[PDB]
RNA sequence: AAGAUGAUCAGGUUGAUAGGUCUGAGGUGGAAGUGUGGCGACACAUGGAGCUGACAGAUACUAAUCGAUCGAGGACUUAAC
RNA sequence: CGCGAGCUGGGUUCAGAACGUCGUGAGACAGUUCGGUCCCUAUCCGUCGCGGGCGCAGGAAAUUUGAGAGGAGCUGUCCUU
RNA sequence: AACAGUGGUAGGAGAGCGUUCUAAGGGCUGUGAAGCCAGACCGGAAGGACUGGUGGAGCGCUUAGAAGUGAGAAUGCCGGUAUGAGUAGCGAAAGAGGGGUGAGAAUCCCCUCCACCGAAUGCCUAAGGUUUCCUGAGGAAGGCUCGUCCGCUCAGGGUUAGU
RNA sequence: CCGAUAGUGAACCAGUACCGUGAGGGAAAGGUGAAAAGCACCCCGGAAGGGGAGUGAAAGAGAUCCUGAAACCGUGUGCCU
RNA sequence: UUAAGUUAGAAAGGGCGCACGGUGGAUGCCUUGGCACUAGGAGCCGAUGAAGGACGGGACGAACACCGAUAUGCUUCGGGGA
């Protein structure tokens, strides 16, 4: 099944779509726990897209990524950043690509925080 | 909604304010048992 | 055997058994490692106090810290404060900020 | 629905029976330790099989 | 498949438990882009094309690591052995 | 005249308002009519589901037996005879 | 000493015990008074005493007298603490990510994405408020949770008119 | 006569604080020690808050600071479940 | 070894007894104050501006108490003696 997370159906859309732009900056998150599980199903399916690298391929990605320069100096979108960096690395794999490796929890909620690693 | 004490300077001081209880000599007894009680605010 | 004493860290009481029912019996090398990882926040309030009460135990007396056994943790409900909170139709109900009294007496083997 | 009569001190400390909260599962880190609690990556060195992703 | 949490049940690297990735099933129903007809709005071809949430079958590619805790030594009177 | 800490107020019987009648008048009427804040976080016993201990003369895993407990318990046509 | 009696509300009578103060002396206290807590002691009761521990300066006895002379019940009064109960509630309304600060960060700051009002949730200025404004430190308390933060605390600074 | 729930409402910066538009209502709050000798110094802690050290007869006397009861809230328990 | 059997203990937690505690301020004493009175004195201040108050004054900003732009005070006459 999907995961509520306690939004409505329009803002996990907003939940979602800032999370996969935020993993091709920082190639690093630290969400909370459901937040990071629900997350895997997402952006593998947004590397995948990476991979084909068509006209067609990179607007349907668009979609899931948002418009915020990546690198500073190179002036590269994080939709820029997928089909040249991201792709060249991942075709020797086949799927798994972004592996969750679980935190303690945090202070003031205990809500459980987990770091997602893209591989 | 609307409560009592919609505040004013002006109405305040004229109604309840000191000239106004030195004006009537039943005003007045006002300011003797604000006077012999000793309180600190004399009319407000 | 040693001791340490909290005097009034505002905290409740029944917010802080629970915290302490997972130390009485332990050791020092068995209830730093438990208390870090509660989560439970009124859980460094007396992770201050047991650490502070093995380090009366290191200056004062030398009882080789490291082998010592968690003999007392009672803890008693200290000086309460007391607010009024507000509440609809003119109710003005209260609120008791509770204060505890920890005591980790730790003690040897 | 008001109650009727009070709790005696022992209905009262009877339900405190399941109220008690529970040990975490924990081991330690085969890096430092001491100690970590079931797979989930140690604030101690944050190694976990066994990279030491801080 | 179960479910308020507990519980049950499938499972924990001689592993398919879940996610991904493929191949599908069903669903939507002709993608972008390109060329052509049309001044044009639009149509036509590439092409049952494109897109797919839990649905199926493969795949260790990811997460199910480490490890810890609990748990017996079987009373004695009699009857038969 | 089961059932408002499960619901609805349509009438009776709160104040407003009329009509007939009565009284000198305020008002009155089981004579009629239009409108008229239905409050409660479930303590205990109950009820209905879920768990944690413990016991079952050693600890364990499966399948059970059934003392006992419930559920089900309605019937109409039509054709032949 | 013999004989008989000895339930009891409303009520009548009688006898007592208590507490506080005064009056006679007589008598305990730093070698520990009152009060407190304990204890298996004594009289018919109200009640007394003794040993221990705490307590650190007053106190009982007898004999009379005075009385703000005795507590379980006033939906009494005040104060404290429970119960419910770790329960209802946490006051409409999107944040997320990186860095920084600090002992500690989801709630503090900065940046970048996103989102809401936009005949108001914009500005300007009355009614009122009397420093809530700015800076620099803190952070116990008020913030319905934290909190390095604040309209909180401190210490300074802050309002210029012939129109 | 009272000895701080008494005695004036006020032994305490009281007709104060608060409550009221306003006339008015109107509290609570005594005691370190013989004197500050009011805890220099070390350890934990960010800091309150403690533990040693000294101060004094006492520090369990250390800021509601003499006495400290009970409701309550604990922690150990000897015997019962 | 099996059968047929009688009873102990276990305590997640709780009951009572005791020991040591903590919030709580109450009985003790102790008054800084009050309450009744006695014997005496005083029984009136104010346009030469009163009773009562605001603004203020200190090397120290708040407040109490004293005081008034001579402002935490000024003369003078007495008491007083570190």
């Amino acid at each position: 099944s999907y995961r509520k997370l306690g939004r409505t159906s329009a803002q996990r859309k907003a939940m979602l779509r800032d999370l996969t732009t935020d993993l091709i900056i920082n190639e690093r998150i630290e969400t909370t726990e459901t937040r990071a599980k629900e997350l895997r199903s997402v952006v593998e399916k947004m590397i995948t897209l990476g991979k084909r690298g068509d006209l067609h391929a990179r607007r349907q990605a668009a979609a899931y990524i948002r418009n915020e320069v990546a690198n500073e100096e190179n002036n590269q979108d994080a939709l820029q950043k997928l089909f040249s960096d991201i792709a060249t690395r991942y075709e020797e794999r086949q799927g798994g690509y972004t592996r969750i490796m679980k935190l303690g929890p945090r202070r003031g909620d205990g809500a459980p925080m987990a770091i997602i690693e893209l591989v | 909604m609307k409560r009592t004490f919609q505040p004013n300077n002006r109405k305040r001081s004229k109604v309840h304010g000191f000239r106004s209880r030195m004006s009537s000599k039943n005003g007045r007894l006002v300011l003797a048992r604000r006077r012999r009680k000793g309180r600190k605010v004399l009319s407000a | 055997q040693a001791k340490a004493v909290a005097r009034t860290v505002r905290i409740a009481p029944r917010k802080a058994r629970l915290v302490m029912d997972l130390i009485r019996g332990k050791q020092v090398g068995e209830a730093v490692s438990i208390l870090n990882l509660t989560p439970r926040a009124a859980s460094p309030i007396i992770e201050k106090v047991l650490k502070s009460a093995i380090a009366n135990a290191e200056h004062n007396y030398e009882m080789d810290a490291n082998n010592l056994v968690i003999s007392q943790a009672f803890v008693d409900e200290g000086p309460t404060l007391k607010r009024f909170r507000p509440r609809a139709m003119g109710r003005a109900s209260q609120i008791n900020k509770r204060t505890s009294h920890i005591t980790i007496v730790v003690s040897e083997k | 629905a008001v109650p009727f009569r009070r709790t005696s001190k022992m209905k009262k400390r009877l339900r405190r029976t399941h109220f008690k909260l529970n040990v975490p599962g924990m081991t330690e880190c085969p890096s430092c330790g001491e100690m970590k609690l079931s797979h989930r990556v140690c604030k101690a060195c944050g190694s976990y099989n066994g990279k030491d992703i801080n």
